[PDB]
């Protein structure tokens, strides 16, 4: 006796489906956590570690020993994935528009997009509308922003929101407790009274206060989007089953399978570009715990910033000169532009 | 390979792929650009939308999904590319009449 | 929101089944849609669609409303949904402060949705009746006392009745009956022609014709933080002022409104004679009492004036934000122990504050303490003001200055809340099917002994039946009922911090 | 996948190289050179040996 | 209009009275009637029955067809309403005319 | 004192366990005394003056019990008391100068009085997710569940 | 007739292509490429394979 | 070079269940009333279905149920049960 087997069907892709992965999902999708600098031991074998970056548990870039999470060798292992962890979250660099841009569609206090119910009822009908378009929903982004840039206090909870004002590359500030050109409110107040004790401790604080903003950097930001309703996130044009909103802040990154870089000479560019990731995360774990100050702690987080950013793409711009890159270098938009 | 120092055969490059499709030509275009250059075998999970290997998926932890298409290399290797990078493209399948 | 949808929908299917509650949590993340359309993204029958929205109207989950062409949606209420779990509260006050009667009366009436006056009393009166032999019953007067009792104090209250639908817009009727409400007889109870007992029942002429009625859920919430704010002044002052406060917030009752961040003063001569004769205080003694009380510096009442003797006045939202603020400095004690209470404090008074600044007065050395700091960072508790020196914006030249935000903080945790009674329920839920098959064959062997257990009764399967692999199973199945206990005590025995938490937020709202 | 090595030990090392550089000789000389020197430095009298023993057992 | 309008009266002649229409104009686009003009064929406004008719020729949808924007001049002339099909008579080298059907959106 | 950094610092090391039986021993006798004068228990205007402690009358009291060789000076008393109110514990007072023979205040003085604790424990912290430390990784899909969760199971035992 | 059927004038341009087709993979293969992907991932587009 | 494990240890432990008797008069009626209510009318159960052959014996321990009573002058037209 046996049970029927339907041995093959033939198949043909009908649609390709883009979409994002959230980092719980990532974990689900990878295979082992590495965890080390090095890559290989420091033996006479060049033997490749067991928890680094090239660990053979993840494909094979040779001919002579085989993939262990599969069994078979260079001809036919189709690679599979691992993962990396980030000690402070992220930035993607690529989708750091999309990050402006719904930071200046959200309210900044209770999350809740400032729209009218008669705005919400006209923009739900268009989003009803049979036949959307690429063009259709572009058209919309642009309605919506223009008819959201224009209001100042918020429907839904009562306050006001200012406006979000680049402060340097890849780091993001908001207008909101500044000195306003319209006098300021009585808020100023307690904004003035908050900082007696600094002004008590240091007065050169007092001369300064007066040029505050909003310190929305990668881990607030991140917290933020975590509480989006469910109702408003289809208005923010995004397909609710493509991604929420929250994954375009980044703490896991996958390692891409060995068969994608492999490596004889024998360095690899992203093998080694990716050693350094891991590199400075161990750094701020053991920064940790040091006793260090605020300054090179933070310092310490935002070179993660300038990293994965030359991770996916080399050409950024806004770099001062003393951490400039030192080389040309093959990110992955290298690898996809180009004759 | 790319050249005579190491036997690389010769490119078929756009500007061809373009004479190529003014004919009308369905089949040989598909022959000369996929059976014979790098045609390649590979197994998709029809329920997630994710590659699997071995008739297994270990995203979904299931062999009953799976089945195998024939695909270009470069575009195996393009997919493995991108999933990394945060973009996802998910596969739906469908019978191929 | 995905939190509050994973309570909400395992909400509706303990309470309503499987087949219900998809439909449920479609209208809550999409907030409202006409039937035909539904139909279609659940992929569901216009039958199953319909008998789950009338019992979701029915206990008024959700709402339906006439719009533009006349066509009718129906709206989804977030917010009730997700209240249910509170009934326990409901149950306990009213047994609290009526009789069993009023308990047995508000378990019907949140049981079917809504009742109407005869509906309710008799069917109260018929299960009642079950409760005594010997011919002993109850009179409709009793428990028509109770009810009104309820009504008057508003906590039990009608329902929205129909416009005069049968007098106007003549011809084709519109397609809802679109109810409406209002106050002028809201806490009026009909005259019944109804009289007598409750009556025994066979189990196999209406005067109060569609008078709905169901309790008024806010009227226990204000009686809640009622009860918070008096037993925090008995903890920290005395039982005497928990008195006098419950004095003047009875006063109080419907002298403002429920939101409201304040109140009207009374004069301490009024409390002075409100106050219950089992308190011997004097007028002298009274008014040096509430001048202490106003003169607390968590200020939870102020005087406002003198006219027409001692004027006092509470401030409910300073209220709340003090046992906000405490629950926050509660959690973060035993979450990470008292040096981060007081760091914590620190920063809290010290409004903005550096590490070379605080060292001293935390009395806790580097290498140490400065971590410690930093940990705080990945629960969003703190904030850090960065001022800058220069138009360089360098981080070589700013200052690095913590602060605090409350609302933020609060707001946050009640995500943490949430996922935490989901994950405890979802986890008995997981035990219970995982033991099915012991709670299947102990449910069997019960069932067998509950047979001829006294009549027709033998010992040949009096020993036998408990002799296989369930004996020492039974403990298992009563341990599984331990831990069923223990989590289902940690359901209770989380919300209370919900109600605060939830309750200083709302009251935020300004609503422009 | 180079040690950071002790502080002293490649302060040596760096000896090594500077006086093989003088006479100029072929490179080979200078990375044997440092084998050995790596050899030697596995033993404790050497490593509590003074400074002054240290400079000689490079030209060694 | 002489020299044009203010931008407040602008606004105001898109939504002044959804039952009436105001179709704007300067004597500059008047002094001369662009169907006289040689670079433009004639125009018909096109029925019901007939746009049935000749969906049904060649079993098609109205979001099948090309397209004219109601801004454009000659929409603005006839005054047509968006959602209609006017039927293009394009003149030939000879007798042959040459007959297509544009979707006004 | 940023080079002897007082009583407290020695030997390039911190007397931890000097400074942390100073403030349980003051905060011993603050909610002594508090005790014992609302055990007078005869009006709660005289409690307002009597269950504050004067803070030169517990240095005399501290430094006559004499727990430490080294000595403890008025300001430092205060300042040991003042890590008290940070730490939820006492109460703050100010009056006139002529309380004490110190007067530590310009024409003023500075009491203390311990402090009830507003709320019982709450519920959430009874709930072993609160203090789960994987909180964000604990997931239904995830490899760590609630059906897979160790501190629970282990929870449901004590 | 392609340059004017959408009723606008469209020119042959990396604008103007744009607007004239809306598959993700074709664009992405003529130019502007990574910004094509990425925003073409953040609106959730599915895209036939035609 | 090892990755830590699944579950590190917690140095506190959390606050053990208060016990209150009127409370646990209430978590009894909790186990009690929730397994009560689901016989209720308004809960829905699978329709029966997938009946093999036609045998008498589901003549005589037939189930019995019977439409619902809503109020039929609330709800929309389309309400009929
Ligand atoms: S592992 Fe257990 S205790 Fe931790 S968050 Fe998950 S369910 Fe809660
Ligand atoms: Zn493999
Ligand atoms: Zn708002
Ligand atoms: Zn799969």
């Amino acid at each position: 006796k046996e049970q029927f087997r339907e041995t093959d069907v033939a198949k043909k892709i009908s649609h390709i489906c883009f979409g994002m992965k959230s980092p719980e999902e990532m974990r689900q999708q990878a295979h082992i956590q590495v965890v080390s600098k090095n890559l290989y031991s420091q033996d006479n074998q060049h033997a490749p570690l067991l928890y680094g970056v090239l660990d053979h548990r993840m494909g094979t870039s040779e001919k002579d020993r085989p993939c262990e999470t599969c069994g078979k060798n260079l001809a036919d292992c189709l690679g599979h994935y691992g993962y990396i962890d980030l000690e402070l979250p992220c930035f993607h660099v690529g989708y750091f528009r999309a990050v402006i841009g719904i930071l200046q569609m959200i309210c900044k206090t209770c999350c809740h997009i400032m729209l009218s119910q008669e705005e919400k009822k006209q923009f739900l009908d268009y989003l009803k509308r049979p036949g959307l378009t690429y063009l259709q929903k572009r058209g919309l982004k642009k309605k919506i922003s223009d008819k959201c840039r224009k209001k100042n206090i918020c429907h839904h909870c009562g306050a006001f929101n200012g406006t979000v004002k680049k402060c340097g590359l890849l780091k993001i500030i908001h207008e909101k407790y500044k000195t306003n050109k319209k006098v300021v409110d009585p808020i100023v107040s307690n904004f003035l009274q908050s900082f007696e004790t600094a002004i008590e401790h240091n007065k050169e604080v007092e001369p300064l206060l007066g040029r505050a903003q909003e310190n929305l950097n990668p881990l607030v930001v991140l917290n933020l989007f975590k509480r989006i309703p469910a109702e408003d996130v289809p208005l923010l044009l995004m397909n609710p089953e493509a991604g929420k909103p929250s994954d375009l802040i980044l703490t896991r990154l996958l390692v891409p399978p060995l068969c994608i870089r492999p490596s004889v000479v024998n360095e690899d560019d992203l093998t080694m570009k990716l050693t350094e990731i891991i590199f400075l995360n161990d750094v701020i774990k053991k920064h940790r715990i040091s006793g260090a100050k605020t300054q090179m702690i933070m310092e310490d987080w935002d070179f993660l910033q300038l990293q994965c950013a030359l991770y996916i793409n080399s050409e950024l711009s806004g770099i001062p000169l003393n951490m400039a890159p030192k080389k040309w270098t093959r990110g992955f938009v290298q690898r996809l532009k180009g004759k | 390979t790319e050249g005579r120092s190491r036997d690389g055969g010769l490119r078929l490059g756009e500007m061809e792929r373009d004479c190529l499709i003014g004919y009308g030509a369905s089949m040989l275009l598909l022959e000369r650009l996929m059976i014979s250059s790098d045609a390649f075998e590979v197994d998709v999970c029809g329920q997630c939308g994710l590659l699997g290997y071995s008739g297994w998926c270990h995203y979904c932890k299931s062999s009953c999904h799976v089945s195998s298409l024939r695909i270009p290399y470069a575009c195996k290797l393009l997919f493995q590319e991108l999933q990394s990078m945060n973009i996802i493209p998910r596969l739906k399948l469908s019978k191929y009449n | 929101t995905q939190a509050e949808i994973k309570l909400c929908s395992l909400l509706l299917q303990e309470h309503f089944g499987e087949i219900v509650e998809k439909i449920g949590v479609h209208l809550i993340r999409t907030g409202s849609q006409p039937l035909r359309v539904i139909a279609h993204d659940t992929g569901t029958s216009l039958d199953q669609v319909k008998k789950a929205l009338c019992v979701l109207v029915q206990h008024n989950l959700v709402s339906y409303q006439v719009h533009k062409r006349g066509v009718v949606e129906y709206e989804a209420q977030c917010s009730r949904v997700l209240r249910m779990l509170r009934y326990p509260r409901y149950i306990y006050t009213t047994k609290t402060l009526y009789s069993d009667t009023g308990e047995l009366i508000v378990e019907e009436l949140l049981l079917n949705g809504k009742l109407t006056m005869s509906a309710v009393v008799k069917k109260v009166a018929d299960r009642l009746t079950e409760t005594m032999e010997d011919g002993k019953t109850m009179d409709y007067a009793e428990v028509s006392n109770t009810f009104v009792r309820l009504a008057d104090t508003h906590f039990v209250q009608r329902c929205p009745s129909v416009p005069t639908t049968e007098n106007s817009d003549p011809g084709p009727p519109p397609p809802a009956p679109t109810l409406v409400i209002n106050e002028k007889d809201m806490y009026l109870v009909p005259k019944l022609s109804l009289i007598g007992k409750g009556k025994r029942r066979r189990s196999s002429p209406i005067p109060d014709d569609g008078i709905y009625w169901q309790a008024n859920l806010d009227r226990f919430h204000q009686h809640f933080r009622d009860q918070a704010i008096v037993s925090a002044v008995a903890n920290r002052m005395d039982q005497t002022s928990s008195e006098i406060v419950r004095t003047m917030l009875r006063m109080s009752e419907i002298t403002t409104s429920s939101s409201a961040p304040f109140t009207q003063p009374l004069s301490s001569n009024e409390i002075f004679r409100s106050l219950p004769v089992g308190y011997n205080i004097s007028k002298q003694v009274l008014d040096q009492y509430l001048t202490l009380l106003a003169d607390d510096p968590l200020e939870f009442v102020g005087k406002s004036g003198d006219s027409g003797g001692g004027m006092y006045v509470i401030n409910l939202h300073k209220a709340l934000a003090s046992l906000a603020t405490a629950t926050l400095e509660s959690v973060v004690q035993e979450r990470f122990g008292s040096r981060c209470a007081r760091i914590f404090r620190l920063v809290l008074q010290k409004k903005h504050i550096e590490q070379k600044q605080v060292e001293d007065f935390a009395m806790i050395p580097a290498k140490e303490a400065k971590d410690m700091l930093y940990k705080m960072l990945s629960e969003n508790f703190m904030s850090l003001q960065e001022i800058p020196k220069t138009p360089d914006h360098a981080p070589s030249r700013t200052f690095y200055l913590y602060t605090v935000n409350i609302l933020s903080a609060a707001r946050m945790l009640l995500h943490r809340c949430y996922k935490s009674i989901a994950n405890l329920i979802e986890r008995r839920q997981f035990e219970t099917k995982e033991n099915k098959r012991l709670l299947e064959k102990s449910q069997r062997v019960e069932a067998i002994i509950a047979s001829m257990q006294a009549t027709g009764a033998e010992e040949a399967q009096l020993q036998e039946i408990e002799e296989m692999i369930t004996a020492p199973e039974r403990q298992q199945l009563e341990t599984l009922k331990r831990n069923v206990n223990k989590l289902d005590a940690s359901e209770i025995q989380v919300d209370e911090t919900i109600f605060l938490l939830e309750s200083y937020i709302e009251c935020t709202m300004k609503r422009q | 996948e180079n040690e950071q090595v002790s502080r002293s030990q490649q302060r040596g090392l760096r000896r090594v190289r500077d006086l093989c550089r003088v006479l100029q000789l072929p490179p080979t000389f200078e990375d044997t050179a440092v084998a050995y020197y790596q050899q030697a430095y596995r033993h404790s009298g050497i490593r509590a040996a003074r400074l002054q023993k240290k400079e000689v057992l490079v030209g060694c | 209009v002489q020299q044009g309008m203010t931008p407040s009266a602008k606004q105001s002649l898109v939504d002044m009275a959804p039952k009436y229409i105001l179709e704007q104009f300067l004597q500059q686009e008047l002094l001369i009637n662009i169907t006289e003009h040689e670079l433009v064929p004639e125009h018909v406004v096109m029925t019901k029955e007939e746009v049935t008719e000749l969906l049904a020729r060649y079993k098609l949808r109205e979001n099948q067809l090309p397209r004219i924007q109601a801004g454009d001049p000659v929409a603005r002339y006839f005054g047509i309403k968006r959602g209609q099909v006017v039927k293009i008579i394009r003149p030939s080298e000879t007798a042959g005319r040459y007959i297509t059907y544009r979707l006004v959106q | 004192r940023s080079v002897t950094g007082g009583a407290w610092y020695s030997d390039q090391d911190f007397e931890s366990e000097f400074v942390e039986v100073l403030n349980q021993q003051c905060f011993k006798f603050l909610q002594s005394k508090a005790e014992t004068a609302r055990e007078s228990k005869q009006n709660p205007m005289i409690q307002r003056n009597s269950s504050f402690a004067s803070s030169h009358e517990v240095w005399k009291y501290i430094c006559e019990l004499g727990i430490s060789k080294v000595e403890l000076s008025m300001e430092d008393i205060e300042t040991i008391l003042n890590t008290l109110i940070y730490d939820g514990k006492v109460e703050m007072t100010i009056i006139a100068a002529k309380e004490g023979t110190v007067g530590s205040v310009d024409g003023h003085m500075k009491l203390y009085r311990a402090v009830n604790p507003i709320i019982p424990p709450t519920g959430l912290v009874r709930a072993p997710c609160g203090l789960c430390p994987v909180f964000d990784d604990c997931h239904e899909g995830g490899e760590i569940s609630p059906s897979n969760c160790i501190y629970m199971t282990e929870w449901l035992e004590f | 007739d392609l340059m004017t059927y959408k009723g606008e004038v469209l020119g042959i341009t990396r604008f103007g292509l744009a607007k004239m087709k809306e598959s993700v993979l074709m664009l992405a293969s003529f130019e502007k490429t990574a910004d094509h992907l990425f925003d073409a991932a953040y609106f959730g587009q599915k895209d036939s394979v035609c | 070079l090892k990755p830590p494990p699944l579950f590190p240890d917690t140095d506190y432990k959390p606050v053990p269940l208060k016990t209150g008797e009127g409370e646990e008069y209430m978590l009894a009626l909790k186990q009690e009333l929730r397994e009560t209510m689901k016989r209720m009318p308004y809960f829905i159960e699978t329709p029966e279905e997938r009946q093999d052959i036609e045998r008498y014996s589901k003549r005589y321990m037939k189930v019995y149920k019977e439409e619902w009573i809503p109020d039929w002058r609330r709800l929309p037209r389309e309400m009929m049960p």
